C-alpha cells in the first residue's frame, strides 16, 4: 500500500512536468502576443507527448566522454534528487513525514551541483567544463541565502518539522512577517534551477548528451521547478488545513503553487540576462548582507516580542 | 499576528506537556513491570 | 565492544595508510585526510549517541567545521602548488632537499 | 540480516574508503568518498543522530566534497595495476575480518570486539518531548560560549588566512 | 551625521537597511518589555517531570496537591 | 602584509597555544592546535616563494596528520573512560597515538622529516616561531599526560631524536637546518627526562628557547642564512662575532654557561632514577651538536674569512634593525648558570 | 558478582489499564488532578529508591487508583468521554485545540455528576510534596565507603634548610 | 523503512529511465559517423576567482552550520547568553563578508 503511495507521488510529478513544458510554451506564446502550440493536440495537449516520443528516437548524439561512469552517474543523481525532494512536502501530509524535512530538503538540493559538475567534466569539452563550473558556482552561492533565509523563517516555525509550518500560518501567511525575506527566497530560487534571468547556460554544460538523457536532465530541472515552488508556497503561502477535508488543503497550495510556476514562467519573459558577475554582485553584495541582517532581526524578535514558537 | 499566535502555540504546548506528565506515573508503573516481566522470562529460560 | 566500532576504526586506519602512501596527487591526499576525519566524526557520533552523553553532542559538528576549514587552508595550499608546476604532484615539490 | 544492517553498512564504509584510499584518480576518489560519507551518514542515522547526518550531507557532502570536486575539475586535464591490487587487498583484508567476527562472534584486530549485532548496546527508554541529539546541539548558545567564541574567531581567521595566502602577495 | 546618512542612502540604500536592522537588532531587545516574558515562557514550559519532595514538616510553600493555591501560577500566561 | 592582518595572526598564533595551555577539555586541546596551525600558515607563506609554499604544504601535511591522530587518541579516551578531561589517558592505545601525534607536532624522530625542510623554506621570524614557540603546546600537553606515556617509547623517541639531530648538523652548511636539526637534539632532551621529572623538562625547554631565540635574533640581525655569509660578520659586526661565539659555545652545554645548566640536571635527575646508561649515551651524543656549533663559531669568531669588496660599503651604514631582546636573551643565554637553584620557580 | 534477585511473575501480576493512548490523554487532566496522591508516592519512590524492584506495590496502588478513576467514568459519563476521545483520537498528534466542544461536554459533565475540576495551565507541572511512611534511603546508590584523602598541609612554614641545597650552592 | 524503500524506488525508476534513454535509440540502425569549440586543444586555464567563490562559499557554509541550531537553541533558559551568541555568530559571519569585500576578494563575480 506504501508501494502504491510512492507511485501516487513520482508518477504525477512525470506527468505534472511533461505539462509544464506545454505551459511555459504557451504562457510565454500569449505574453510575447503569439500562440503558443494548439496544432499538435486539441489545445496543444499532445504536444509534450510528440515530443518526448521523438526524443526518445532521435539519434544518439554518440560522445567522447571522459568518465563512462559518471556520463551515466549524472542524470541518475538529477533525476534522484529531482525525486527526493517531494517526500517530505506535507500536503496536508507527506510521504516521508519526518522531523527534520526542511534541513533533508536542503541535504538533497545541496547535493544536486554533482549532477552539474559530473556533466561538465564526463564531456570532453573544455568549454562545457567552464560552463559546469559557473553554473555550480552559481549554484552553490545562492544556496548560502537559501540556508540563512530558511533558518531565519524556521525561526517562527520553531522546528525543522514542515507539517509544523502548516500549523504555524494558521492566523497569517509568514510572508506576512517575512516578506523581504520572501522576495530574497524567491529570486534564489530562481536561481538555484539557472532560471531566467539567472540562465548563463543558454547566454553567450550538459550539450555532450543525447536527446535522451538531456529531456532526462530538463525533466529533472522541471521537477526541481514545480518542488521548489511547492515549497515556497508551504513556506511564506501555507493554506488553510481541514484536518477532516484535506483536499481543501490540497486544492489551495496546488492553485497557489500553479500560481508562483506561472510567475516563474512570466519573470523569464519579461528581463534579461545578468552578466555573471552581476548575480555574483547580487549575491555577495546585495542579497547576502540583508539576509545576514534580517537573520539577526529574527533571532532577537521572538525574544523582544515574547513569541518564540514552540520547539514541538 | 506571529506574536498572538505563538503565544497560544506555546499555551498548548505546557497543555500538552501537563497532559504526558498527569500520564507519566503510569506509563511508568508499567514500563517498570514490563522490564521486570522480560528479565524474570529471559531468567527462567537461562535456568533451563 | 561493539562491532561498528570496528568497521569506523578500520575505515580510519585504511584512509591513515592512504594518508601515509602517497602515489602522486596532493588532491587524492586530502581525500584520504578528510576520509579520516569522516571516520572520526561517524565514531565520535556513534559514542555521543550510545552513551547519550547530551552536551557532546555539539562535539562533532565542531570537529566537522575546524576540520572542514583545515580542509579548506589544504586545498588553498594545493592551488599555489598548481600555480608553480601545472599539477598538483608531490613529486615535484622537493626543492628543500638541499 | 536486518538486524545487521548498520554493520552492513558499515562494512559498505570500509570498503568505501578502500574506494578512494587506493587512490585511483582524485575524481573518482572524491566520488567514494561521497559514497562513503552516505553511507557513514546512514550509519549515524540509525543511531538517532539525524541532524549529525544532515550535517553530513549538507556540510561534509554537500558542502565540502562539492569544493573538492570543483578544484579537482580545475585540474586533472580530462583524457591502474598498483590500484586495483591495492583495493583487492584491503577488500580481502575486510572480508577476513567479517568472515571471523561472523564464525566466531568475536574478534581482536587491536581491540577485542563483538560479533552480535550492533543492536543490542541500544537503550530500552524514550527521551519525552525531545531529542537529546537535538537538545545538545541547541546547547551550543547556552552552555558553550567558550566554544562558539573560538569557532567563530577560527572561521574570520580563516577566511583571513584562505584571503592572504592567495593572494600571492 | 546628515549629509553623510542621505549620501549612503542614495549611492547603498542595501547597506544602509542592512546595518540599520541589524542595529535595531542588537539595540531593541535591551529595551524591550517584553523580553523578560520570554524568560518566563521558557522557564515555564515543563519537558521533564515535577519530581515531588518528601514532606519533612517544614514546607509552608510547597502544595500538596497541583490545585492548592500555593506554588507557581501562570495566570500572567493566560492572561497577558 | 598588512601589519594590522599580522598583530591579528600573531595574536591568534599565540591565542590558539593559550588554549593548549588553559583549556580541561580535549576538543579545547584539538581547537588550540587546529587554530595555531591555521593561523601559523600565512607567517610562512610570508615572502610568497615557491620554497614558502613547499614548506607551509609540508607543515600543513604533518600537522594534520598529527591532528587527525590526535583527534583519534581522544575519541578512543572517550571510549574507554567516558570523559574528557585533559589528564591521564585510560588506554594504551590512546597513549600510543597521542604519543605520536606530539612527537609529530614536535618534530620528534623518527617524525623528524619535517623540521629541516620546512625551516630551511621560511624566513627566520617564522622559523623563529616554528622552533620556540611551536613547542610550547605539545609539550604542555606532553606535560598532563605523562602518567599515561609508555616509557620505552618516550625514551626511544628522547634517543633517536638525539641521535638523528646530532648526525643530521654535521653534514649541514645551511643556518636554518644547523637550527632544525638542533631542535630535534633538544627535543630529544626534553622527553627524556619527561617521566623522571617534568621541572627539568621545563627547564630545558626555558633555557632552550632562549638560546634559539638569540641566535635567530643574530641571524636576523646580521642577515645571514649560510654558514659561509655569517662567516662574513667580523668585518661588518665585529661584536656580533663574539654573542654568536658565547651563544653557540652555550647551545653545546659547555660550562660555565648556562646551556650546560639543562643537561646537567636532566642527569642529575636520571641518576637518581638508576638510569645511567641511558644520560651517558645521551652525554656523548650531546658531542655532536658541539661539534657542528664549534664549526660555526670557527667559521664565524676565532677566524677570519675573506670579505668582498663592497662590504665597505656597508661600513657606512649602522644597523637599523629592531633587534629586540637581543641583549638581554645574549646575557640569559650565557651567563646564568651561577644561578641554577632558580629552577625550583617552575616546581 | 551477585546474583541479581528479581520478582517472581505472581509479584508482577495486575489489572491492567487496558485503554488506549487518546483514551489516557483525553482523561489526562482529570486524571492528574483526582489520582494525584498515589502517584506521587509512586514518583517519589521512584526517584528516591532508583529501583523499580522497590516501588512495585505503590505502583500497583497507581494501577489502582487509575481504573477506579476509569470506571467512575464508566458509571457516569461514558457518552461524552468516548465522544471527546474519539475526536482526540482522530488526530494524528492527538491535538487538544480540535477538539473544545467536546472536553466542554466531558468537563461539564463531570463537574455535575462527580464534581471535579480541570487543572489550570500550569498546575499539573507544580512540584508537590508527599507525606510518606517508608524511610529515606540512607545508599540509594549502593555506594561503599570512600577512600579516606591525602593529609593536609598545616603549621608554620620554616625556611628551607642550609638553602637549596643543590650541590654547593648556599643559598 | 519506507524512507529506504521510497529512495530505493526512486533510484531504481532514475536508473530505469536512464537506462530507456542510453539504449533504446541504440537500437537504430542509421549510419556510422565519420569523423564524429572555442578552444581548440589548448589547456584549461586556471581561474583564481572560481576557486576564491568556492572556498568562500565552504566558509560561511561553515558558518551557516553554525547557525543552524538557532530554531532549537531559542527554546533555552539562558535566553541572554544565547541571544549573545546568536548575534555574535551572525556578527562574525558579517565580518567575514566585510573582510571579503574591503581586501578585494569580491571582484569579477562581486
Ligand atoms: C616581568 C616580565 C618582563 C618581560 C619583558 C618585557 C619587555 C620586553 C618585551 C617587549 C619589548 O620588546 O619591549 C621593549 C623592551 C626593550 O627591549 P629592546 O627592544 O632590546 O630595547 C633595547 C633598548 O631599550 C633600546 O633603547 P631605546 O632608546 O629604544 O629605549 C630606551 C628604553 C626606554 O624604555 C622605556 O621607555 C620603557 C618605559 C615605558 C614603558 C611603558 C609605560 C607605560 O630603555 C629600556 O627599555 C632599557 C632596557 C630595560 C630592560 C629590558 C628587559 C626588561 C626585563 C626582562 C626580563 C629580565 C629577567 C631577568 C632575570 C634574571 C634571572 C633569571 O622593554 C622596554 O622598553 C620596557 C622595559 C621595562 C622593564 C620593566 C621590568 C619590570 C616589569 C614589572
Ligand atoms: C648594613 C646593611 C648592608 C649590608 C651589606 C653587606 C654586604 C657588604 C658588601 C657589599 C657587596 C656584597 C657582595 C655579595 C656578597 C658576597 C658574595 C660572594 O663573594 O660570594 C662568594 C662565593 C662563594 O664563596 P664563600 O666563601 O662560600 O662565601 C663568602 C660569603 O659568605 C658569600 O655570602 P653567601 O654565602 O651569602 O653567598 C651566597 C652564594 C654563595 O655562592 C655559592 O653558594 C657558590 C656558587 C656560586 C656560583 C658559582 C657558579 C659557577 C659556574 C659559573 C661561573 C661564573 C663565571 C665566573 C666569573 C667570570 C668573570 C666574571 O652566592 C650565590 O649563589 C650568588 C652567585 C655568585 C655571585 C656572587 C656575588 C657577585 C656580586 C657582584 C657581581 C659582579 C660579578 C661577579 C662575578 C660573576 C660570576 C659569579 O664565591 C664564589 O662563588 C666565587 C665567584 C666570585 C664571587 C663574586 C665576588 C663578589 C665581588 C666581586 C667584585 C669584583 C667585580 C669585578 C668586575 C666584574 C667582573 C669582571
Ligand atoms: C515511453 C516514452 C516514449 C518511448 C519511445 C516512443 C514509443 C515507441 C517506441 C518504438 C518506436 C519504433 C522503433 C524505433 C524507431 C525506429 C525508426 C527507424 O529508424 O526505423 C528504421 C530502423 C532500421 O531500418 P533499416 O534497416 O531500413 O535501416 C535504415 C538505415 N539504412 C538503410 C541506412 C541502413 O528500423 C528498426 O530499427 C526497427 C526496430 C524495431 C521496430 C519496432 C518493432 C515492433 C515493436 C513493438
Ligand atoms: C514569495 C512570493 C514572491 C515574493 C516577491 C518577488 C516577486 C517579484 C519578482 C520581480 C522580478 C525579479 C526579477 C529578478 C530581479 C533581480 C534584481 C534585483 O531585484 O536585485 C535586487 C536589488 C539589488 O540592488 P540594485 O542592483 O537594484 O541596486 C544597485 C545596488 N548597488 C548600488 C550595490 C550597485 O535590491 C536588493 O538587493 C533588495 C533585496 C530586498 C530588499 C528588502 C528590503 C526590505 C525593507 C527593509 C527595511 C527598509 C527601511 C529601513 C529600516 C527601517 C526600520 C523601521
Ligand atoms: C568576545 C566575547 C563575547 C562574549 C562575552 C561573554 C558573553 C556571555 O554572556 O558570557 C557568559 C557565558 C556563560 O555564562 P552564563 O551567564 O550563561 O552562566 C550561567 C551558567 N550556565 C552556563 C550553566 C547556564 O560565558 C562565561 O561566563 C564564560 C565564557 C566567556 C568569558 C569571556 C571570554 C572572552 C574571551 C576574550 C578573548
Ligand atoms: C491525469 C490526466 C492526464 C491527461 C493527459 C492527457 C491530456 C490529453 C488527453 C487527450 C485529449 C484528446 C486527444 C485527441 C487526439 C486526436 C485524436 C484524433 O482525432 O486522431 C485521429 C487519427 C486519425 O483517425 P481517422 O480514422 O483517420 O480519422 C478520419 C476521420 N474520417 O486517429 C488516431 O490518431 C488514432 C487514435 C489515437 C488516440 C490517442 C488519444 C490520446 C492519448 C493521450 C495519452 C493520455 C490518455 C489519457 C490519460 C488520462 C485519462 C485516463
Ligand atoms: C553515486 C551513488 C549513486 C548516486 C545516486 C543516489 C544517491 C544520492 C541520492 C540519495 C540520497 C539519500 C539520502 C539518505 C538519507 C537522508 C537523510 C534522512 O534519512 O533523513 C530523514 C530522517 C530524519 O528525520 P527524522 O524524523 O529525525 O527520522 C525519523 C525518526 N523521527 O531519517 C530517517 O528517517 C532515517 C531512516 C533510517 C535510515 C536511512 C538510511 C538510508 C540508507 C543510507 C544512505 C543512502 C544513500 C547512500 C549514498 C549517498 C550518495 C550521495
Ligand atoms: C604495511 C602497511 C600497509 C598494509 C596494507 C598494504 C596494502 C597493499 C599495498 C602495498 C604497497 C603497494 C604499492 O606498490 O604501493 C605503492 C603505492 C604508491 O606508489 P606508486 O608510485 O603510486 O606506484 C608504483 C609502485 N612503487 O602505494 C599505494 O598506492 C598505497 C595505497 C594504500 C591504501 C591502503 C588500502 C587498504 C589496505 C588494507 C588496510 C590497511
Ligand atoms: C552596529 C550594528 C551591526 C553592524 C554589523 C552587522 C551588519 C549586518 C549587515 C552585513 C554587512 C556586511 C557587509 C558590510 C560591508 C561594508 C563595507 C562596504 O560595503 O563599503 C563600501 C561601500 C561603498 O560601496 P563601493 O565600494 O563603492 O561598491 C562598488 C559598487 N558601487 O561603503 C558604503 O556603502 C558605506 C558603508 C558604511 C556606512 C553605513 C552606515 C549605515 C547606517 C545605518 C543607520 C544606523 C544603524 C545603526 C548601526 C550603525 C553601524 C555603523
Ligand atoms: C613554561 C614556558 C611557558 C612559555 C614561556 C614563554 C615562551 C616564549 C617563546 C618566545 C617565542 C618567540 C617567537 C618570535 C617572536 C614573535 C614575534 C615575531 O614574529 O617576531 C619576529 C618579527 C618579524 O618581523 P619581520 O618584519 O617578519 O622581519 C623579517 C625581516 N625583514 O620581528 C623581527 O624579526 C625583529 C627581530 C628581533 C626579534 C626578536 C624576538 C625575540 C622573542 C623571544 C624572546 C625570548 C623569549 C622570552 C623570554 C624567555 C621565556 C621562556
Ligand atoms: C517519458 C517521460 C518524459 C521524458 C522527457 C521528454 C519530455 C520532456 C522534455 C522535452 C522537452 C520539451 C517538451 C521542450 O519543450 C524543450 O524545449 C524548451 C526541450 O528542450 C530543451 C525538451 O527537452
Amino acid at each position: 500500500m506504501f508501494m502504491i503511495n510512492v507511485l501516487t507521488l513520482i508518477i504525477p510529478i512525470l506527468l505534472a512536468v511533461a505539462f509544464l513544458t506545454l505551459v511555459e510554451r504557451k504562457v510565454l506564446g500569449y505574453m510575447q502576443f503569439r500562440k503558443g502550440p494548439n496544432v499538435v493536440g486539441p489545445y496543444g495537449l499532445l504536444q509534450p507527448i510528440a515530443d518526448a516520443i521523438k526524443l526518445f528516437i532521435k539519434e544518439p548524439l554518440r560522445p567522447a566522454t571522459s568518465s563512462i561512469s559518471m556520463f551515466i552517474l549524472a542524470p541518475i543523481l538529477a533525476l534522484t534528487l529531482a525525486l527526493t525532494m517531494w517526500i517530505p512536502l506535507p500536503m496536508p501530509y507527506p510521504l516521508i513525514n519526518m522531523n527534520l524535512g526542511v534541513l533533508f530538503m536542503l541535504a538533497m538540493s545541496s547535493l544536486a551541483v554533482y549532477s552539474i559538475l559530473w556533466s561538465g567534466w564526463a564531456s570532453n569539452s573544455k568549454y562545457a567544463l567552464i560552463g559546469a563550473l559557473r553554473a555550480v558556482a552559481q549554484t552553490i552561492s545562492y544556496e548560502v541565502t537559501l540556508a540563512i533565509i530558511l533558518l531565519s523563517v524556521l525561526l517562527m516555525n520553531g522546528s525543522f518539522t514542515l507539517s509544523t509550518l502548516i500549523i504555524t500560518q494558521e492566523q497569517v501567511w509568514l510572508i506576512f512577517p517575512a516578506w523581504p525575506l520572501a522576495m530574497m527566497w524567491f529570486i534564489s530560487t530562481l536561481a538555484e534551477t539557472n532560471r531566467a534571468p539567472f540562465d548563463l547556460t543558454e547566454g553567450e554544460f550538459n550539450v555532450e548528451y543525447a536527446a535522451g538523457p538531456f529531456a532526462l536532465f530538463f525533466m529533472a530541472e522541471y521537477a526541481n521547478i514545480i518542488m521548489m515552488n511547492i515549497f515556497t508556497t508551504t513556506l511564506f503561502l501555507g493554506a488553510f488545513h481541514n484536518p477532516y477535508m484535506p483536499e481543501l488543503y490540497t486544492i489551495n497550495f496546488t492553485i497557489k503553487s500553479l500560481l508562483l510556476s506561472i510567475t516563474f514562467l512570466w519573470i523569464r519573459a519579461s528581463y534579461p540576462r545578468f552578466r555573471y558577475d552581476q548575480l555574483m554582485h547580487l549575491l555577495w553584495k546585495n542579497f547576502l548582507p540583508l539576509t545576514l541582517a534580517l537573520c539577526m532581526w529574527h533571532v532577537s524578535l521572538p525574544i523582544l516580542l515574547s513569541s518564540i514558537p514552540p520547539q514541538t | 499576528s506571529m506574536m498572538r499566535w505563538n503565544r497560544e502555540r506555546r499555551r498548548l504546548q505546557i497543555e500538552d506537556f501537563e497532559a504526558r506528565i498527569a500520564l507519566m506515573p503510569l506509563l511508568q508503573a508499567e514500563k517498570d513491570r514490563r522490564v521486570l516481566q522480560m528479565l524474570r522470562e529471559n531468567l527462567e529460560e537461562e535456568a533451563t | 565492544m561493539s562491532l561498528v566500532y570496528m568497521n569506523i576504526m578500520m575505515a580510519f586506519t585504511v584512509s591513515l595508510t592512504g594518508l601515509l602512501m602517497y602515489r602522486s596527487h596532493l588532491m587524492s591526499s586530502l581525500l584520504c585526510l578528510e576520509g579520516m576525519m569522516l571516520s572520526l566524526f561517524i565514531l565520535a557520533t556513534l559514542m555521543i549517541l550510545n552513551s547519550h552523553f547530551t552536551l557532546a553532542s555539539m562535539m562533532p559538528i565542531i570537529l566537522l567545521v575546524f576540520a572542514a576549514c583545515e580542509a579548506a587552508l589544504g586545498l588553498s595550499l594545493l592551488v599555489m602548488v598548481s600555480n608553480t608546476y601545472g599539477t598538483d604532484y608531490v613529486q615535484n615539490l622537493n626543492l628543500l632537499q638541499c | 540480516m536486518m538486524t545487521y544492517i548498520v554493520f552492513i553498512l558499515s562494512i559498505i564504509f570500509v570498503m568505501g574508503f578502500v574506494g578512494f584510499s587506493s587512490k585511483p584518480s582524485p575524481i573518482y576518489g572524491g566520488l567514494g568518498l561521497i559514497v562513503s560519507g552516505g553511507v557513514g551518514c546512514g550509519i549515524v542515522l540509525n543511531f538517532g543522530g539525524s541532524f549529525l547526518g544532515l550535517m553530513v550531507f549538507l556540510i561534509y557532502l554537500g558542502g565540502m566534497m562539492v569544493v573538492f570536486g570543483y578544484t579537482t575539475a580545475m585540474a586533472t586535464e580530462q583524457y591502474n595495476k598498483v590500484v586495483l591490487g591495492t583495493f583487492i587487498t584491503g577488500l580481502l583484508m575486510e572480508f577476513l575480518m567479517v568472515y571471523y567476527v561472523l564464525k566466531d562472534k568475536e574478534v581482536e584486530i587491536v581491540f577485542k570486539f563483538n560479533g552480535m549485532g550492533d543492536w543490542v548496546i541500544y537503550d530500552t527508554g524514550d527521551s519525552g518531548f525531545f531529542s537529546e541529539e537535538a537538545m545538545g546541539i541547541a546547547a551550543l548558545y547556552s552552555y558553550g560560549t567558550w566554544l562558539v567564541i573560538v569557532t567563530g574567531w577560527s572561521l574570520l581567521i580563516g577566511v583571513v588566512v584562505i584571503m592572504e595566502i592567495t593572494r600571492g602577495n | 551625521v546628515a549629509a553623510f546618512l542621505k549620501n549612503v542612502w542614495a549611492k547603498e540604500p542595501v547597506l544602509v537597511a542592512s546595518f540599520a536592522i541589524a542595529g535595531l537588532a542588537v539595540i531593541l531587545p535591551t529595551l524591550s518589555p517584553y523580553t523578560k516574558y520570554s524568560l518566563m515562557i521558557n522557564r515555564a514550559t515543563p519537558y521533564n517531570y515535577p519530581v515531588p519532595l518528601r514532606d519533612d514538616g517544614n514546607m509552608p510553600d510547597v502544595p500538596s496537591h497541583p490545585q492548592d493555591p500555593q506554588g507557581p501560577s501562570l495566570e500572567w500566561l493566560k492572561r497577558l | 602584509m598588512n601589519p594590522i592582518i599580522l598583530i591579528i595572526i600573531l595574536m591568534t598564533v599565540m591565542l590558539g597555544t593559550i588554549i593548549v595551555m588553559i583549556s580541561t577539555h580535549w576538543l579545547l586541546i584539538w581547537i588550540g592546535f587546529e587554530m595555531n596551525m591555521l593561523a601559523i600558515i600565512p607567517i610562512m607563506m610570508k615572502k610568497h616563494n615557491p620554497r614558502a609554499t613547499e614548506a607551509s604544504t609540508k607543515y600543513f601535511l604533518t600537522q594534520s596528520t598529527a591532528s587527525m591522530l590526535l583527534m583519534m587518541a581522544i575519541i578512543i579516551n572517550l571510549m574507554f573512560s567516558g570523559q574528557w578531561t585533559v589528564m591521564k589517558l585510560f588506554n594504551p592505545m590512546a597513549s600510543m597515538l597521542m604519543t605520536m601525534a606530539l612527537a609529530m607536532k614536535l618534530g620528534m624522530a623518527p617524525f623528524h622529516f619535517w623540521v629541516p625542510e620546512v625551516t630551511q623554506g621560511i624566513p627566520l621570524s617564522s622559523g623563529l616561531i616554528l622552533l620556540t614557540w611551536q613547542k610550547l603546546a605539545p609539550m604542555s600537553v606532553l606535560y598532563q599526560i605523562l602518567p599515561s606515556i609508555n616509557l620505552d617509547l618516550i625514551l626511544t623517541l628522547s634517543i633517536l631524536s638525539i641521535t638523528i639531530g646530532g648526525w643530521g648538523g654535521l653534514n649541514q652548511t645551511q643556518l636554518r637546518k644547523i637550527m632544525a636539526y638542533s631542535s630535534i637534539a633538544h627535543m630529544g632532551w626534553m622527553t627524556a627526562v619527561l617521566l623522571y621529572n617534568p621541572t627539568m623538562t621545563l627547564l630545558n625547554l626555558i633555557i632552550y628557547i632562549i638560546m634559539t631565540s638569540t641566535m635567530f635574533t643574530l641571524f636576523m640581525a646580521n642577515s645571514t642564512t649560510t654558514t659561509l655569509s655569517l662567516s662574513h660578520t667580523w668585518n661588518k659586526a665585529p661584536i656580533m662575532t663574539i654573542l654568536v661565539l658565547i651563544t653557540l659555545l652555550s647551545m653545546g652545554g659547555l660550562p660555565p654557561l648556562s646551556g650546560f645548566m639543562p643537561k646537567w640536571m636532566i642527569i642529575q635527575e636520571m641518576t637518581k632514577n638508576d638510569s645511567i646508561i641511558l644520560p651517558t649515551l645521551m652525554a656523548i651524543t650531546a658531542l655532536l651538536n658541539l661539534y657542528f656549533y664549534m664549526r660555526l663559531t670557527y667559521s664565524t669568531a676565532l677566524t677570519m674569512f675573506p670579505s668582498t669588496n663592497n662590504m665597505k660599503m656597508k661600513w657606512q651604514f649602522p644597523t637599523t634593525k629592531r633587534m629586540t631582546l637581543l641583549p638581554t636573551m645574549t646575557v640569559l643565554s650565557t651567563m646564568l648558570l651561577p644561578l641554577t637553584p632558580i629552577l625550583s620557580i617552575l616546581e | 558478582p551477585g546474583i541479581v534477585e528479581l520478582p517472581s511473575l505472581e509479584d508482577l501480576k495486575v489489572q491492567e489499564v487496558k485503554v488506549s493512548s487518546s483514551v489516557l490523554k483525553a482523561a489526562a487532566h482529570h486524571y492528574g488532578a483526582q489520582c494525584d496522591k498515589p502517584n506521587k508516592e509512586f514518583m517519589l519512590c521512584r526517584w528516591e529508591e532508583k529501583d523499580p524492584r522497590r516501588c512495585l506495590e505503590e505502583g500497583k496502588l497507581v494501577n489502582q487508583c487509575a481504573l477506579e478513576f476509569f470506571r467512575q467514568i464508566k458509571r457516569h459519563c461514558a457518552e461524552p468521554f468516548t465522544e471527546y476521545w474519539t475526536c482526540i483520537d482522530y488526530s494524528g498528534l492527538q491535538l487538544f485545540r480540535r477538539c473544545r466542544k467536546e472536553q466542554a461536554q466531558f468537563d461539564k459533565c463531570v463537574l455535575d455528576k462527580l464534581g471535579w475540576v480541570r487543572p489550570d495551565l500550569g498546575e499539573l507541572s507544580k512540584v508537590t510534596k508527599v507525606k510518606t511512611d517508608r524511610p529515606l534511603p540512607e545508599n540509594p546508590y549502593h555506594s561503599r565507603a570512600r577512600p579516606e584523602p591525602n593529609p593536609e598541609v598545616e603549621g608554620d612554614l620554616k625556611p628551607a634548610r642550609h638553602g637549596s641545597r643543590l650541590f654547593f650552592w648556599t643559598m | 523503512m519506507n524512507l529506504m524503500i521510497t529512495l530505493l524506488t526512486n533510484f531504481t525508476l532514475a536508473t530505469l529511465l536512464v537506462t530507456i534513454a542510453f539504449w533504446l535509440p541504440q537500437l537504430n540502425v542509421y549510419s556510422e559517423k565519420t569523423s564524429p569549440d572555442p578552444m581548440g586543444s589548448a589547456r584549461l586555464p586556471f581561474s583564481m576567482k572560481f576557486f576564491l567563490v568556492a572556498i568562500t562559499f565552504l566558509l560561511f557554509d561553515l558558518e551557516i552550520a553554525l547557525l543552524l541550531p538557532l530554531p532549537w537553541a531559542s527554546q533555552t533558559t539562558n535566553l541572554n547568553t544565547m541571544l549573545t551568541m546568536a548575534l555574535l555568530l551572525i556578527f562574525l559571519l558579517a565580518v567575514s563578508l566585510a573582510y571579503e569585500w574591503t581586501q578585494k576578494g569580491l571582484e569579477w563575480t562581486e
